[PDB]
């Protein structure tokens, strides 16, 4: 019930299954209709398996586990114990927050293609677009002459 | 006042070539020759590595035993493979090292139509105990494209997508001689710089680009 | 009759809608009871809209476009 | 005397108004706001808030 | 950042870990941290930047751990910077990128 | 409507529902961070109805003005010229000034003793007491 | 997209020191993870972009969302209410791009001449347009005083009542004005009607502007003249060449 | 200091030195293509994220 | 006003102003009227304490 | 190399002699590449003919005031580079206007040479006061764009503007359109206020028919895949 090493996990992925043991006060109508056609078994679990959060995803890797089974300590009442590690690879991005180092920090409001950016007379774009208005009243002058 | 424009090629390397263009409108050159930059810097055709998977791992985020560098290393270093294909379909090139040496991009085995244009561009360094084992997808594609996700496709665990550079131009910039004399006939020079990644000529990027430039401009008719 | 074609949120302009009322905060509830009306109307199919509505017109703007064409009446 | 109880020294407003017996007759908008009730201002004064709106007979008939 | 505790040649270089046997005889071996994770979330990786026949010195980096290039703490990247307006796209302290 | 006037926002005669007092706060209280007796703290003085620090006392009644030179401190008394009694202003501040009023001659000059004083005149520089006035 | 049509969000930042910073706004969907903020509102909101965070309320009744276009519509409200003074006025870098068009160069390129000796005047032409022409070749600059037959735009007072009298000026009825071209597309972006403003554009000149097409026009008007000087002074900013 | 390095700027592989003395350079705008009108600062910064 | 009320009831503490708005929404029936916010029957729970 | 959505050129016609054009949707980048391009080809790229100089009669030395006319001279040259005029031959053709009655020289008073055409007729020139003569010489020619005035060598003439463009002022503005899923997709707009010599349709469909000639240079170098877009 583990997420595989390698996969790719998405928003609202399931990362850990895991069922919980339910009153027979907390089922459904549409759940009290398939516990009673079928007769099913005296445990009746709900889902409360370890999902990927909004705003999350990357590839699973690396997985570590603990179970009572083994002499791995765990607290009082607790049968096992899984940590999933995903990573993710952010590229620069609008909103993202950059700054040199005299105190002129500012988030990327746009990334031009290589073809709109002023560029240099041997056809070299320019990277990265400072305003200028900002230089002379921050009072870090600094700042232009390591430019 | 009337004469025909006239392209003339004048190479400087086998990857760079200027192109001069003398009878234009005045003002109007730099306007073409910028656009011609703009469709050679966004629009070439050109080929890449899509993914790959070696051999002993899932993931982008491990070593390989006895490689100096790391799987992320190891796709950073390909980024800079220049390649070309004209099988326009995804194909698959093989790479196998064993023993201690340099893994370079020589050690890969093309099929046939791919050729790989730098072949001492390093990859890997394998000590005694390295063994690699790479298989690399390439297609044909043009622009710039980030990495297909495992979900967008029917790909397995395995597969390592890889952002895609097509482009094979390198460089561009143009240069602009008005010539306005006290008369009346005034007239700008055009000339053109391009610059390409060694898999095509400049002549055929920029021709791809006027292919591209003209069936644009033929809507307004 | 000095200022280009409205788009989106302002399709009919501030200042002719607040020609046909007292205030701001009377075309406010205006215009909220009209589009609870139509709202009402498009869920029983009560009176229908009194303008051609756009594709998919939100009842607020069809209220708008009613208050702005003096086709209701308004006792404070 | 909720007015005042949220503005400063809330026991000695509560001790105050217990004494006292007072009344909250809840008119005023930061205790509508307390309550949920609208608050007597804008569009919550009745004169805007209680309209009747009706379509004319010209547009009903169009 | 990894550093030589005692002199010596190179043993053995690998992306998982660095020996290198002194000259006295005795060997010392220095694992990486691999793609760890710190308190914050980033990124925890180091990288040998020596080669298998190097002798390195007492003092001298081995591997290159995060935010550093050859022993020197590389917190960012040498950008390419016009100072200039662009079409308000860097008004009011924004950032226009390639 | 008519006695507050025009909406700043609008432009027009402010509507009936608008809750002008927040508007009003709000409005103070804004440029409030750019203040530096002092700056800011005097507008809380006035708007607690605080006795102020470095009190200047008016005159209460219209009369003639008696200004006792002292060293350390000063000491007024005034006698009216409704047939009144003396009032006593005293225990001055040797570190205050004296209001320069325009006298009912016309001419404007330092306080001088034995001159017209009318009423709520303020006695010495500094600020007054709102409660006094 | 379809269900976000004319359905307005509440936008809000931290600290709320006046009204004006909450304000209502039409979204439109965007690409990325940041929300794009005008820049005619920063002034309202305090707002930056040194990694300033906002805050987005959706209203569900349609009272709220009357409340939200009707009452705290971003372009309904352009004045400051505690003083009356325009908030949505062009700041820093529409100033700098706007000064820049309007500064006046004695002696720069294509300026007009006193047309002393066989050579008539040169630094006249027949309309705007004519001008722009000659500002596409290096004939003509921008800041470069000439003499222009304006067609479409109001002469000021005294040159209306010297040379239309009593009948006013009419759309279509030409005048010959002194000024730059820069002055002529500036005053191109105010609205039909308004009396020619032959001034180099500081701040104050903007803000008294401002103040007149809100003491005088409708709202939205102005709601669409700030928006046009953005876009020139956004253009003209980048071209003025401020550099450190 | 300084000011005296920007003059003995080396040239590019084609021999032409982009940058002047005062630190300024010919910009091209890469979606018009007429060129800026005035020079414009250009070097190098160290950004971080 | 309304919007303030809505604010403050419906997306708060009204326990079934919340679930009648999420219903009226999915069926596209109108918002429903405000409730007591849950919040004002603590603060009087408070008191009583 | 692949292929693309093709685009589609809309037109909507403000007057007859104003339109705007729409092209969408283009890949990102490409609205700002037409769009200069297709400014600069329509406003210096067109041929028409235009004035070239004048000479007037009664006055040679001093090109200041004209007797027995309101009008200065200065008023004459602006409302008369406002003259539409087109003419087949190559060649400078010179025309003459005169008139003597008391009233208003308009532009239906010119005799026109054969082979030139004058398109706004109706077009005020001048004003004759009683007993006012007038007499002035108009020298035509074909060209591109607009020149300034090129003189001497006989007096009485004087050079103009020579406003050949047939189109008179172009703007373009580029907007951003989603096809699916990428609302970063461009949107170029055009407005094109001409002459009455062609409509803005035929000065579009000229300017792209030499922008295709030009691009076709490059074309002419190989035969590559590139982007295809017909269909
Ligand atoms: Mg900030």
């Amino acid at each position: 019930g583990i997420v595989r090493i390698g996969a790719e996990v998405r928003d609202g992925d399931i990362l850990v299954g895991k069922v919980t043991p339910k009153g027979e006060t907390e089922l459904t109508p549409e759940e009290r209709l398939l516990r009673a056609i079928f007769g099913e078994k005296a445990r009746e679990v709900r889902d409360t398996s370890l999902k990927v959060p909004h705003g999350e995803s990357g590839k699973v890797i690396g997985i570590r586990v603990f179970s009572r089974e083994d002499e791995d300590e765990l607290p009082a009442g607790v049968n096992e114990l899984v940590r999933v590690y995903v990573a993710q690879k952010r590229k620069i991005s609008d909103g993202d927050k950059l700054a040199g180092r005299h105190g002129n920090k500012g988030v990327i409001g746009k990334i031009l293609p290589v073809e709109d950016m002023p560029f240099l007379a041997d056809g070299t774009p320019v990277d990265i677009i400072l305003n200028t208005h900002g230089v002379p009243r921050r009072m870090n002058i600094g700042q232009i002459l390591e430019t | 006042i009337s004469q025909r424009p006239t392209l003339s090629e004048d190479v400087l390397t086998d990857n760079r070539s200027q192109f001069v263009i003398e009878p234009l409108e005045p003002g109007f050159g730099y306007t073409l020759g910028n656009s011609l930059r703009r469709t050679l810097l966004s629009s070439i055709p050109g080929a890449a590595v899509t993914s790959i998977r070696i051999d002993g791992v899932l993931h982008e985020f491990t070593t390989v035993p006895g490689v100096k560098e790391d799987v992320t290393e190891i796709i950073l270093n390909l980024k800079s493979l220049v390649v070309s294909s004209e099988e326009d379909e995804p194909v698959t090139m093989y790479l196998r090292k064993q023993g201690p040496g340099e893994v370079t991009a020589g050690d890969i085995v093309p099929p046939a139509g791919v050729t790989v244009h730098n072949p001492g561009m390093h990859i890997a360094t394998l000590n005694d105990k390295g063994k690699l084992e790479v298989e690399l997808v390439v297609e044909r594609g043009r622009g710039y494209v980030p990495a297909v996700q495992n979900r967008a496709s029917g790909a397995e665990i395995g597969r390592i997508p890889v952002d895609s550079i097509y482009s094979p131009v390198l460089k561009v910039t143009y240069k602009v001689d008005a010539t306005r004399v006290e008369q009346r006939t005034d007239f700008d020079k055009l000339i053109l710089d391009v610059e390409t990644k060694n898999s095509i000529s400049p002549r055929d990027a920029l021709a791809s680009a006027g292919k591209t430039l003209v069936e644009l401009f033929g809507l307004a008719r | 009759g000095g200022y280009d074609t409205p788009l989106g949120i302002t399709n009919p302009p501030i200042d002719e809608l607040l020609d046909r009322v007292s205030s701001k905060y009377a075309l406010v509830i205006y215009a909220a009871k009209r589009a609870r009306q139509i709202n009402d109307y498009y869920n029983q199919l009560y009176v229908g809209p009194l303008v051609e509505p756009g594709l998919q017109e939100k009842p607020l703007s069809i209220a708008l476009r009613e208050i702005h064409a003096d086709l209701l009446e308004h006792t404070e | 005397w909720l007015s005042a109880a949220s503005f400063q020294e809330t026991t000695r407003v509560l001790t105050d108004a217990a004494i006292n017996c007072r009344s909250d007759k809840l008119n005023g908008l930061k205790e509508n706001v307390i309550i949920g009730k609208l608050i007597p201002a804008g569009t919550g004064i009745n004169r805007y808030r209680n309209i009747a709106v009706q379509p004319t007979e010209e547009a009903r008939a169009a | 950042v990894v550093v030589a505790e005692e002199s010596g040649v190179i043993e053995e270089v690998s992306a998982d870990y660095i020996t290198v046997m002194h000259d006295n005889g005795t060997r010392r071996t220095y694992r990486m941290r691999k793609f760890a994770r710190s308190n914050h979330g980033t990124c925890a990786n180091q990288c040998p930047i020596v080669d298998a026949g190097d002798r390195v010195e007492a003092g001298q980096v081995i591997a290159d751990g995060p935010c550093t290039d050859d022993g020197e703490m590389a917190l960012g990247k040498n950008l390419l910077v016009a100072i200039m307006p662009w079409e308000g796209h860097n008004y009011e302290d924004a950032i226009i990128l390639s | 409507a008519t006695c507050y006037g025009r909406s700043m926002a609008t432009g027009k005669l402010v509507d009936i529902g608008e809750a002008v007092g927040i508007v009003a706060a709000q409005s103070i209280g804004e440029p409030g961070t750019q203040l530096t007796t002092g700056g800011l703290p005097r507008v809380q003085e006035l708007f607690e109805a605080r006795v102020p620090r470095g009190k200047a006392p008016i005159a209460d009644v219209t009369g003639r003005v008696r200004l006792e030179d002292g060293e350390r401190f000063y000491k007024i008394t005034i006698v009216p010229d409704d047939g009144g009694e003396e009032v006593v202003y005293d225990k001055i501040s040797k570190r205050q000034r004296l209001r320069v009023f325009k006298h009912e001659d016309g001419s404007e000059r330092v306080l001088s003793d034995g001159d017209h004083v009318e009423v709520g005149q303020q006695l010495m520089e500094g600020s007054a007491d709102p409660h006094e006035v | 997209e379809e269900v976000i049509a004319e359905h307005p969000v509440l936008l809000n930042r931290a600290p709320t020191l006046h009204r004006l910073g909450i304000q209502a706004f039409e979204p439109m969907l965007v690409e990325g993870k940041a929300i794009q903020l005008h820049p005619l509102v920063c002034e309202a909101f305090n707002a930056d972009f040194d990694g300033d965070q906002m805050a987005v309320h959706l209203p569900l009744s349609a009272e709220a969302q009357a409340e939200a276009r009707i009452l705290m519509l971003s372009s309904n409200n352009i004045l400051s209410p505690a003083s009356g003074r325009p908030l949505a006025m062009p700041r820093l870098d529409m100033v700098t791009g706007l000064y820049y068009l309007t500064t006046e160069v004695p002696g720069d390129t294509g300026e007009y001449q006193p047309a002393s000796g066989d050579h008539p005047e040169t630094g006249v032409y027949s309309s705007p347009a004519e001008a722009i022409m000659a500002a596409d070749r290096g004939v003509l600059s921008v800041r470069a005083k000439i003499k222009v037959r304006l067609t479409q735009l109001r002469p000021p007072v005294e040159i209306e009542a010297e040379l239309f009298g009593h009948s006013g000026w009419q759309p279509g009825d030409a005048w010959m004005a002194e000024t730059t071209l820069g002055r002529v597309m500036f005053n191109e972006l105010l609205p039909l009607g308004y009396p020619f403003v032959n001034k180099q554009m500081h701040k104050k000149v903007q803000a008294a502007i401002i103040n007149d097409l809100a003491e005088r026009y409708p709202m939205i008007v102005v709601a669409q003249t700030v928006d046009k000087l953005k876009d020139a002074g956004f253009y003209w900013a980048t071209r003025s060449g401020v550099t450190v | 200091e300084l000011q005296g390095l920007l003059s003995c700027t080396l040239p590019n592989r084609d021999g032409d030195v982009l940058v002047d003395a005062d630190g300024k350079a010919m910009l091209f705008d890469g979606r018009s293509g007429e060129p800026f009108p005035y020079p414009v600062t250009v070097g190098y910064m160290y950004i971080m994220k | 006003a309304y919007t303030l009320q809505e604010l403050l009831t419906i997306k708060s503490d009204d326990t079934v102003g919340r679930v009648k708005v999420y219903e009226a929404i999915v069926k596209g029936e109108n918002i429903p009227e405000p409730g007591i916010p849950e919040s004002f029957k603590v603060l009087l729970k408070e008191l009583q304490s």
